[PDB]
Parts: C-alpha cells; structure tokens; sequence
RNA sequence: UAGUCGGGUGAUUAGCCAGACUCUAACUUAUUGAACGUAUU
C-alpha cells in the first residue's frame, strides 16, 4: 500500500447530512472521479487494478454513523457485494471475515506513510518493517491481518508472480553500476521507477528495485 | 379460473401482496406490475433485480404460508441483449411496443395471399381479427401496411 | 386444426407432429426433415440444423443446495470445486432427468428414475421436499423442453409431483418417426467413478441381444458403461466380417499378393505357404461369390479407440487359441485387455462404450461419431498420469464433435486445456446458499498449471505445511535485518538451503541472487 | 464472433439487404370465463 495525497473534496457530500440521509440514497458516480484521481485506478489497501470496485468506509457505518459522509473516511477498495459473493480481502473482509478489530490500530493510507510500517519481501510475503516495537508493531500486524494481505492466496500469488517477473531486470541493473558514470545509472533507475506507477502492486515493485 | 367471480377474488387476495412489493420496489427504482399469476419487474439500474426473487419468496411465505409459491422454473432474467416481452407484447430496443418481427412477417404473408385471392374465408376472418389487435398495439404497423399494400386493398380487406 | 397448421408452417415441430398423429405425408416429412437435416461445415464435420442440449438446471432443497441455478454451454461445461461442494450431485440430478428421455424412446409411457426420499432432500430444509428442474433445447422449432423431478421426504403427508410430460412428448416424436422411417437417435450416457472396476472376460450377460439397435440404451445412465457388452459386440462384429466371403476373398487376395511379393524377393521358404493360400483363394472364389456395414462399424470403432486412447495403436480379435480374445497393441507390445493397467483399461472402457453406442444409434451418418447427445463424466482425470491429462479433453472433443460434455475435475492440468467460459466454479466459502455458479476471472486455456492452482483452485504452489518451503523467505528477512551482509545466522540458513535443495537448485540460485542484489544495493547506499 | 432487435425487399411464416443492441441471463403462452381491441346493434 501507498502513501495517498487527498487533495480536493467533492460538492455532493455538502448536500447529504448524517442521521437524516442513508448511504443507499447518495449518487456514487459523482464521488468516483476524485478517488480515481487520488488512487490512480488501483486499490487503496492491496494495489490491484480496480475492475470490480466499491466505496469503502475506513471506519464502518455501523460502529461510526457520525463518520459517514466525510471525505477523509472514503476509499476505493477492490471487490463488490453486488456482482458476486465471497470476496476475501480488503474492504469486504475487514467487515465480514476479519472479526473483531480496533480501527485505531490500522494504517490509514491518506494520513500515514505505510512504508515505515510495512516491508514487502521479494518472495511475496508482506511483513512488519525491520525494528518495530509496541504500537508500531501492533499497527503493522493488524493491518496485515485485517486487510488479509498475506492470507488471500489470489493476492499472495499475484504479487509474488509480479515481483519474480522483474527480478532478472533488478539483478541486471545493479551489475551495470560498476561500468557507468553516476548520472546515467541514476537516470536508468529513475526511468524504471517511473514505469512502475502504471503497474499493479507498485509498492512491492519499488522495494524490489530500490 | 372459469368462474366469473374468480378474477375479482384473485385480485383481492393479492391486494396486500401487491401493496408490499410495489412499495419495496419503488424504493430501489424497480417498476412492478402483475397480470394475474404473471409478475413483471423492470429497472435501468444494473444488479438490483437479482434480489427480487428472494424477497418474493419471503413475502409469499409471510402472507400465504405454503399455499402460494413461486414457480422457480418460470423465473427469467432478460435485457436489451436479448428478447424481451411482457404478456405477449414485444418491447423492441427503441423502447417501443411491437408485435415482433415474426408476427409482422406472418401478417404480411396473409395480406399478400389476400391480394391474390388465395385466403379462404376462415383465414380472412382470422387476418381481420389480428389486424384489429395490431392496430391497438402497434398502429404505425397498419400505416406501413397501407403504404406497402395500397390503402384501397387494406380498406377492401377491413370492409 | 387451423391453429396447428399455422404454427407447423412456421416451423414448430410439436404442432407438425400433432397434425401427423391426427391425420394418421407433408407433416411426416416436416418432422423427419427437422430431425435429419444438417450440413457439412468448412472443417468437414456434419452439423445438425437443429441442435439438442441442456440449457439450464435449477436445484431446490436438493442435497446440500437450498436453491442453485446453472447455465450450461452447448459444447463443454466443466464443474470445479473442493470435495463435498456437490459436483457429483449436479451430474446425478442431470442423469436422472435424462433417464426420462431414454425410457420413453424405448417404450411408450416408459418410466424414468426418481429422486431418493431417503437421501436426496436437503437435511435441514424446512419444506421437506426437493425439486430438480431442467430445460432442454431442440432447435428453433422447440426452444424449450422443461422437466421437473420432485420428491417429498419419507414421513411427509403432502406429496410433491414430478412434471415429465414434455420429456415424454419429445421422446415420442423420436420413437414414432423412427418406427416409420429410420432416423439417427440421441446418445445419453453417464460415466461416474463406478466406471473403475476389475475386468472379467469370463462373465457374459445373457439378457437381450447385443446386435439389436436399442441395446445401445441398455444401462446407459448406470454410471459404469457396459464394457462387457462392448467386448461381446466387438467379437460378434469380427465373426460376421470373417464369415463374409468377399472380404475374406479380398483379405485372402491381399495375403496372396503379399506372399507372392516375398517369394519374388528371394524367400523360397514361404513358397509352400503361398501355394496353400492360392488354393484357399481359388476355393473361396469357386464358392458362390456375391461392403458389410458390420465391417465399416468395426473400422469406425477401432479408429476412435486408437485416436483417443494414447497408449493404444491397434485393437483386434484372436480366436486361434480356441477362445475369443480381444488384443491391443499397447506401447508397441501386443497384450490382452486383462493385462492393461487400470488407468488404460478404465479410459479404454469409457471410449469404447461411447463409440459403440454412437455407431448403433447413428446408422445414417457417414461418420456416426458426429451424432447428437449429452455425455456426463465425473472426475475425468481418474487414474490418468499428468501427461495424459494434457490430452484427454482435446481428444474427446475431436472424436465426438456434436456431443454436449458435462464434466467434473480436480486437475489444474485438465483446466489448462479449457477456455474460462466453459468453467463453473463454486465460491470458496459457499455453505450451499449460492444462487448462480460463475466462471473464473483468469483465462485458463494455455496458462501455467501453477497459476491455475493459485488463481482458480485456491491452493499454494508450494506446500505451506513444510518448513523448508519458508527458508527462502526467512533467508531474505535475515539478509535485510543485517544491512544486506551475510551474518552468522544468514550463512547457516544459506548452508541449510544449499544442503537441502542442492547446488543447482532454483532455491539456491534465488538465494545467490538475493545476496548479489543486496550487496550491490548496500554499496550504492554507502556511496550516497 | 455470437445471439438479439427490426426498417426494407421478397406470390411473402422462407431467403436476401440495411441499420442497431449487449445487467453471467426470454423459453410467445389459454376458453365458451374475465378484461381489452374490432365488428355487429
Ligand atoms: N441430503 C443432504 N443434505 C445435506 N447435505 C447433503 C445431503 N446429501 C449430501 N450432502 C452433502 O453434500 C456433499 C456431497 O458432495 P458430492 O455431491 O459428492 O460432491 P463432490 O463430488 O464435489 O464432493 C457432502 O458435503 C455431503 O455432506
Ligand atoms: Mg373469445
Ligand atoms: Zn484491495
């Protein structure tokens, strides 16, 4: 997961008020293009390419009905309740499959940098970052557990495979550091790091390259 | 079904059913109508009609227990990808009521036969009856037939 | 009636048949043409104008299913899921439905099979009854043939009725039209896990005649086939072919010609044998000279078997020992059927049985294996080595191009040969309340097996319960904890990986790669 | 690709031409009764 930059707030959230209005009422096609600007057409938590996608309340509408029509609270997550059943990570699992959790002990990707908490191994596990204790460890652990970032075999598989595809190219660049002057080699690495913004699982590919 | 009172009684017995389901559908922007035992639901929103069958089963059980049940074999989903009809009337892709291509072609066939004096009296009577129905559902079709076949021929037929 | 006449002239088969029955020429010919008309496509395969297949299946309170709907493909549908997801239940439901067509093709008002009141009703269903509803298609003139099989649980005082009249109506058309003038008939077969059995040639079934056409329907939906019936039928065909004198003359003429060539090539030792065969040929010609359909039937089946079953290149009957033996050339060696491996025998049995039935039921086709039908196969990969699993669906579909196959499998290797549109997958945590089955998201045809394992079958490509499966991950984490340098702990694990997987292993190469990359990354960091 | 919709042609339920559509997804139905259309009055 990525550090997201939440920039501008859409007009429609002003109109609807919590208590009176329900989430079934609000029009969703107004909300999406601002999220798609933020998130780049990728999921908030896992970084798949969004195709079946829903608006997710980071703090849910049951436990926090005050935090409902709040631009901070909304994120575009992979999965859909409507089109098919039994989705097993991210938004849908946080509610259904991840049972009890304190929402305070989760990484919120708009507020925080995830990179200090999470580490992506090239073998395709996501793990807590090197040298965390107490609360910083507990956030890393619970984020991994609640969004099901290792436990979804479909996701674990896809990420592992995506990284293992590029590991010849990583290996090969860091041989050529010997031969070239700095500014050409630094341009080469800048380029590869430019491409992976178009790619799925961009954080995991970054950790492989950098 | 054969008794003159049965239509009235059956509609009455479905009154509460109709109230509840109509109200429920209206909240989610689904159009609902009932023609005797035939229930029709339509919407412009994708992925809302899938929930309706489950809702129906619950409501039927609530109101009638096990006495009235859905025919699960007769539950059919359709869209503008496919043929759509409601009580024998085709809804075309321009959102207009139609007899359907095959029926129109058949009527044209019969008119052509009449033009050459090949229709027997029984078939003629049949054709006349069908044209009255066509006039009610698709008046534009009659106009087209007048254009295709001479108003004189068609007037002669309908006289 | 005038109404039926209008519908019949519009191409409605049932109306045409009703008019035929009431008047009993025009209408008969309409019905017969509807069934027999077709054309040969660009690939040289016969295609019926009016196809027959199962369109849709609905299960209500049946075994594990509360209410389930399946849409089937006209050609191939593969059902996948874990053990206990109800894959076999689906095939059983279909097979019972098909039994009503078979019963009524054999006998007017014949009875098909029934749902079990002991086992088939869902255990916790509040309504104590079950329904299996099917819809079949038979061309544009008969777009919908609905059947329902129903059963109430054993105690229950209300009894729920089946609705089978449409099945009977369609089967009546096949039976009656066939009686007046021969038509090709549909094949219905179920091959479940019961098809694995020991072979005994010694046991012969003396119930009915194996050469009689409608014997093709005998135990067709019983699950095992009747491989014994095949062997009996094949020996029968052989005896008739050998007894036909002109083919014997042609065969003898060919043998004499082959022997004459050998004698002309300098082998004087076979001259005595040539003279004997020439005498036999002359005698055969002298005996009153007159192509056996039996000869063609035999050839068709032999070709089918050899084409579909990879290890078998030839099949024939020998009588010279004094008992009739079917022999096969298996992997270049001539063996008896009894000597085949269980995997080979079971697969041979399936194909042989299917081919026999199609030959018997499609006498008017140039290639009888291009006939119509619905064939159900449970666990297609049963006893098959991975190598064979890569061929099996392709071979079957090539040999039987107009059959609707409905298959179950646990094999990713099989799935790698099939399009995603043909696949129906259970949701991972189903609990028997899912309303509609769907296809996987990933394209399976041409994909790597390891990807199908993970993306379609929800199984790790490396066994998570083995510690060694995690060593590379642990190794990487140790390397990253010590700023990319091999410390004592990382070196120990490296040595363990080397010791366990070997010097040439993928795993060790990955470890080496990690070392190289991390060393270089650290050097860059120091320069900065 | 396929299926669907159907404006036109066509001694016409066919065939051919033109244009269009695509929630995993139509399968054209039943009278003498009831209602509706037309005729009759
Ligand atoms: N009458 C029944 N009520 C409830 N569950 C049943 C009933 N009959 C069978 N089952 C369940 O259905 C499953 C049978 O799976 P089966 O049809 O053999 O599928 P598969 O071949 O995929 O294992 C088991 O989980 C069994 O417990
Ligand atoms: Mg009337
Ligand atoms: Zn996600």
């Amino acid at each position: 997961m990525r550090e997201l930059a939440r920039l501008e707030r859409p007009e429609i959230l002003d109109q609807y008020i919590a208590g009176q209005n329900d989430w079934m009422e609000i029009d969703q096609s107004a909300v999406w293009p601002k999220l798609t600007e933020m998130q780049g057409g990728f999921c908030a938590y896992c970084e798949c390419r969004l195709n079946r996608c829903h608006i997710e309340h980071f703090r849910p509408r049951g436990k926090f009905p005050a935090l409902t029509f709040i631009w901070n609270n909304l994120f575009g997550s992979c999965g859909d309740s409507r089109k098919s059943g039994g989705w097993s990570r991210c938004g849908i699992y946080k509610d259904n499959g991840a049972g009890a959790y304190n929402a305070d002990d989760l990484i919120k990707p708009d507020e925080e940098n995830p990179d200090d908490y999470l580490l992506f191994l090239t073998t395709g596990e996501v793990v807590p970052a090197i040298g965390l204790t107490g609360r910083a460890l507990k956030k890393a652990q619970e984020t991994i557990r609640v969004f099901n970032l290792n436990g979804d075999i479909k996701l674990f598989g896809s990420r592992r495979t995506a990284v293992q595809a590029i590991m010849p190219n990583v290996e090969y660049l860091y041989t050529l550091l010997e031969e070239f002057d700095e500014d050409d080699w630094n341009e080469m690495l800048r380029d590869e790091l430019e491409k992976i913004e178009s790619d799925e699982y961009k954080t995991a590919l970054k950790h492989a390259w950098t | 079904v054969g008794a003159p009172s049965s239509p009235v009684i059956s509609n009455f017995c479905m009154y509460e059913f109709d109230n509840r389901i109509h109200a429920a559908c209206k909240k989610v922007e689904i159009t609902y109508t009932r023609y005797a035992d035939d229930l029709t639901f339509s919407s412009n929103i994708p992925d809302v009609l899938k929930a309706v069958p489950s809702t129906l089963e619950v409501l039927l059980k609530d109101l009638f227990g096990s006495a009235l049940r859905l025919n699960h074999s007769k539950t059919v989903f359709s869209s503008k990808a496919h043929n759509r009809h409601v009580t024998g009337i085709t809804i075309n892709n321009e959102e207009t009521l139609s007899l359907g291509r095959d029926r129109k072609r058949f009527i044209k066939h019969l008119i052509n036969q009449y033009k050459y004096g090949l229709l027997d009296n029984e078939d003629k009577a049949y054709l006349i009856g069908l044209l009255a129905f066509a006039s009610h559902i698709e008046p534009s079709f009659i106009t087209r037939m007048n254009e295709k076949y001479s108003l004189e021929l068609m007037e002669r037929l309908r006289g | 009636t005038k109404q039926y006449e209008r519908k019949a002239k519009g191409g409605n088969l049932l109306s045409a048949f009703e008019l035929y029955q009431r008047n009993s020429g025009e209408w008969f010919e309409m019905c017969r043409d509807y069934i027999q008309d077709g054309h040969v496509d660009e690939s040289g395969i016969f295609r019926p104008d009016n196809a027959f297949y199962l369109r849709r299946l609905t299960l209500k309170d049946f075994r594990r299913f509360s209410l389930l709907e399946i849409k089937l493909e006209e050609d191939l549908t593969v059902i996948i899921g874990n053990n206990g997801k109800g894959k076999t239940s689906i095939l059983y439901a279909i097979a019972k439905t098909l039994s009503w067509f078979v019963a009524n093709i054999l006998k007017e008002g014949g009875s098909g099979q029934r749902l079990s009141e002991m086992t088939d009703i869902k255990n916790d269903a509040e309504d104590r009854y079950s329904d299996v509803s099917s819809t079949f298609f038979f061309g544009k003139g008969l777009k919908s043939v609905p059947i329902r099989l129903s059963r109430s649980a054993l105690g229950t005082a209300e009894r729920r009725d089946s609705e089978v009249k449409p099945a009977k109506d369609l089967a009546d058309i096949w039976r009656v039209i066939n009686e007046v003038n021969t038509i090709n008939l549909p094949t219905f077969a179920l091959y479940n896990v019961e098809r694995s059995q020991p072979f005994n040639r010694n046991i012969k079934d003396n119930t009915g005649r194996r050469e009689e056409r409608f014997d093709a329907y005998s135990q067709t939906l019983g699950g095992a086939g009747r491989f014994d019936h095949f062997v009996e039928w094949y020996i029968y065909l052989h005896k008739r072919t050998v007894s036909d004198i002109s083919s014997s003359i042609k065969e003898l003429e060919q043998q004499v010609n082959d022997l004459q060539r050998t004698v002309d090539g300098g082998m004087v030792s076979v001259k005595s044998l040539l003279e004997q065969m020439k005498f036999k040929l002359s005698e055969a010609i002298e005996r009153n000279d007159a192509v056996l359909t039996e000869s063609v039937q035999k050839s068709i089946v032999e070709k089918a078997i050899c084409s579909v079953v990879p290890s078998i290149s030839n099949i024939w009957v020998e009588m010279i020992t004094g008992s009739d033996l079917v022999k096969v050339t298996n992997d270049g060696h001539d063996v008896t059927i009894d000597q085949l491996s269980d995997g080979q025998r079971v697969f041979l049995s399936l194909v042989a049985d299917l081919a026999r039935r199609m030959v018997m039921l499609n006498p008017l086709l140039e290639n009888p294996l291009e006939g119509r039908g619905i064939v159900l196969i449970d666990e297609i990969e049963l006893h098959l080595h991975p190598k064979w699993q890569q061929e099996v669906i392709l071979n079957l579909r090539s040999a039987f191009p107009n059959i609707q196959f409905i298959i179950t499998t646990h094999s990713p290797i099989v799935l790698s040969t099939i399009e995603k549109r043909c696949i129906r997958e259970f949701e991972p945590n189903d609990d028997g309340d899912q309303s509609f089955l769907d296809s996987p998201d990933m394209q399976t045809k041409g994909s790597e097996n390891a990807q199908i394992l993970e993306q379609v079958m929800n199984v790790h490509s490396t066994p998570p319960g083995i510690a060694e499966s995690h060593w590379l991950g642990n190794f990487e984490l140790l390397l990253l904890d010590n700023s990319g340098e091999l410390d004592n702990h990382s070196q120990v694990l490296y040595d363990q990986i080397k010791a366990h997987f070997g010097i040439d292993s993928i795993e060790l190469k990955k470890a080496d790669s990690l070392i190289r990359i991390n060393k270089m990354k650290n050097k860059l960091n120091k320069i900065r």
